[PDB]
RNA sequence: UUAAAGGAAUUGACGGAAGGGCACCACCAGGAGUGGAGCCUGCGGCUUAAUUUGACCAACACGGGAAACCUCACCCGGCCCGGACACGGACAGGAUUGACAGAUUGAUAGCUCUUUCUCGAUUCCGUGGGUGGUGGUGCAUGGCCGUUCUUAGUUGGUGGAGCGAUUUGUCUGGUUAAUUCCGAUAACGAACGAGACUCUGGCAUGCUAACUAGUUACGCGACCCCCGAGCGGUCGGCGUCCCCCAACUUCUUAGAGGGACAAGUGGCGUUCAGCCACCCGAGAUUGAGCAAUAACAGGUCUGUGAUGCCCUUAGAUGUCCGGGGCUGCACGCGCGCUACACUGACUGGCUCAGCGUGUGCCUACCCUACGCCGGCAGGCGCGGGUAACCCGUUGAACCCCAUUCGUGAUGGGGAUCGGGGAUUGCAAUUAUUCCCCAUGAACGAGGAAUUCCCAGUAAGUGCGGGUCAUAAGCUUGCGUUGAUUAAG
């Protein structure tokens, strides 16, 4: 998109500390629920894992007005490369409930 | 873009905002108790939603 | 079908390719050639604009007189 | 915050209770979905999944319920600690309508004939101890007009209220 | 010159062919009408920069489509990229964002331009490839729905008949709303539809239970009262689960069970099914839902991240924004409102409902009591209600009673049109609606034709949902008043 580097970053850190996040279908909100903290328009949202699925690291679902998305592990191993993160940090992925 | 007057027109009163949440359609959406779906969509889903007819 | 009129081009932009934003006398001397911008932010920082008369602080849309 | 009136309660929970069967119906096609039931308690609410291969939809310990208890989380509004997902086999595969509708989907998809693809999930309800089933595969089959065969078999009601819980459609 | 022409049988469809049945989407007997008038609204036509469009019993108040803009496609313009990825280039010694000012626009769009500051690999460019579409194709489809089709109809198994397509089962007859039953019988046993069923309505002074329903009794308060009493009369005035300063369920709301089966009794009928009468009874046919087999080149790709294929993809059919149109009128048609008056219209009294809905995740805005301003719409202050808790005991309209008017296009009728006042809204002009004064048009019961209906029915009359910021002449529900005709 547009694409600026305190956004990206800003929505990596939650797309890595869980697997999943639930951006719904209306490009014209300028306020990101989840975030709600960085002034994100869910543009950034939508079209950041657009480009996650076009190098087949995100999977989506397109439920009634909102869009699902899951972490391949393609996708862990490209992002604890481009959040710089050490190999002990993983997400709630794996084993984080007994 | 050029954000002042992109998206600028009011939606508010009006058939220009109303949508439906399962559909996603503007035309014919019943907002009566806050269902905000589809006439044609509302069919699909009545049974689910706890609306039986006379049997 | 047509188009007549010719909506001409898009926005392709002036690239100047030189800074060059201090000149510098007796081996080495520090000297602004633009004036600052008055924000809260950026004293000494990121210049303010200068105009055949006029001074403009780029970042945040601040003004100066046309004087 | 301040609560609202009964009549949009009961249409409120009813539309939560639609949302997420659209949903878990996209995801666990696959897996052999065939439903969902769900609990509201003031504390932890339980959604039990009534799938026919329970061992698909558990990931390495259980991946694939953790990411699908969230995403529930994450869109229903609800807190950390409030929400939780169970797999459950279903009684008798071959007899709820939902279940091998599915089956018979992936079937098709596996390039099959479809008259010899429909016979064995019209056999396999009629040896599962049914009273009667019925399939109908509606569309372009061979042939530039579409057309429809359908495969009934046993006895089948069709009016009254006794078809309401003596069938179930798909 | 030509690939059939023909013969006999079978199944359908049709017959201005018989026979038996049946339906107010059929008639009779009728009622109310519609068609005539003004207007409201859809359709054709014309006109247009555009008047976007889909549909011709089973299109035409239909797309729940009552469009100020948004919707929104169509027309005139103007921005934006929300063109993912993949490769090459551009690429720290100079890729790309944003923006004050001015001629520059419709526009405080850096749209572009003159000039110059600013952004930190983000992108930009070429080439492939996605993607979006209220773009095409419903004759490429799914799903849903309409319909032939509200009528009784449909199909196997195994035997019987035929070379066979097929047929018997599935019928002479009686009977039924009904292949409904009774019987007759190369059929026997079954299945579906019909029916049962579910919802609903009518009855249970019997059962269960009620400060979010009530009565009744009893306290209190007020008021009348021959005359002056009161166990007198009225009171939706107050209290009696507020910690007993009463009981109870008739009325109200349910829940369970009851109740009606053609049972009883005559008559008819093969004394078979059943029919016709009655008595008891609340009721001797309440009303709707679902609803088969096989189909329609029915409708819908403009309802849908249901979808194939094609088209188009940046000077984009994407999307946003400003205006305009979908309402334009020599005419024709279809739903419908108000009427043509005295069985009325006014004006003032008077007393009666039921179904239901109400403050929202995004999403702003709800139903409104009461008080005080306004001659009216309305304007404020102040409450209550997330509801058998408040509006509300929903003082609905017609009807009823008194008044005025007198057969005159009249005080019938209220179209048209001028001036004003308010509300909704970003905006009311091509009048949103409402309010006030004034203006006072056809219209005297409507030719041929044609529609719906037979009991709380037709019809009159209002009321509430939907749409909804503003809003119903439409729809889908309610009660009220209530029939004339008919059992063919
Ligand atoms: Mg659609
Ligand atoms: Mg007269
Ligand atoms: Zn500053
Ligand atoms: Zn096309």
């Amino acid at each position: 998109m547009l694409m600026p580097k305190k956004n990206r970053i800003a929505i990596y850190e939650l797309l890595f500390k869980e697997g999943v996040m639930v951006a719904k279908k209306d490009v014209h909100m300028p306020k990101h629920p989840e975030l709600a903290d960085k002034n994100v328009p869910n543009l950034h949202v939508m079209k950041a894992m657009q480009s996650l699925k076009s190098r087949g690291y995100v999977k989506e679902q397109f439920a009634w007005r909102h869009f699902y998305w899951y972490l391949t592990n393609e996708g862990i191993q490209y992002l604890r490369d481009y959040l710089h993160l050490p190999p002990e940090i993983v997400p709630a992925t794996l084993r984080r409930s007994r | 873009g050029h954000q002042q007057l992109y998206w600028s027109h009011p939606r508010k009163f009006g058939q220009g905002s109303r949508s439906c949440r399962v559909c996603s359609n503007r035309h014919g959406l019943i907002r009566k108790y806050g269902l905000n779906m589809c006439r044609q969509c509302f069919r699909q889903y009545a049974k689910d939603i706890g609306f039986i007819k006379l049997d | 079908y047509t188009t007549p009129k010719k909506n001409k081009h898009k926005r392709k932009k002036v690239k100047l390719a030189v800074l060059k934003y201090y000149k510098v006398d007796e081996n080495g001397k520090i000297s602004r050639l633009r004036r600052e911008c008055p924000s809260d932010e950026c004293g000494a920082g990121v210049f303010m604009a200068s105009h055949f008369d006029r001074h403009y602080c780029g970042k945040c849309c601040l003004t100066y007189c046309f004087n | 915050a301040v609560q609202i009136s009964k009549k949009r309660k009961f249409v409120a929970d009813g539309i939560f209770k639609a949302e997420l069967n659209e949903f878990l119906t996209r995801e666990l096609a696959e897996d052999g979905y065939s439903g969902v039931e769900v609990r509201v308690t003031p504390t932890r609410t339980e959604i039990i999944i009534l799938a026919t291969r329970t061992q698909n939809v558990l990931g390495e310990k259980g991946r694939r319920i953790r990411e699908l208890t969230a995403v529930v989380q994450k869109r229903f509004g609800f807190p950390e600690g409030s929400v939780e997902l169970y797999a459950e086999k279903v009684a008798t595969r071959g007899l709820c309508a939902i279940a091998q509708a599915e089956s018979l989907r992936y079937k098709l998809l596996g390039g099959l004939a479809v008259r010899r693809a429909c016979y064995g999930v019209l056999r396999f309800i009629m040896e599962s101890g049914a009273k009667g089933c019925e399939v109908v595969v509606s569309g372009k089959l061979r042939g530039q007009r579409a057309k429809s065969m359908k495969f009934v078999d046993g006895l089948m009601i069709h009016s009254g209220d006794p078809v309401n819980y003596y069938v179930d459609t798909a």
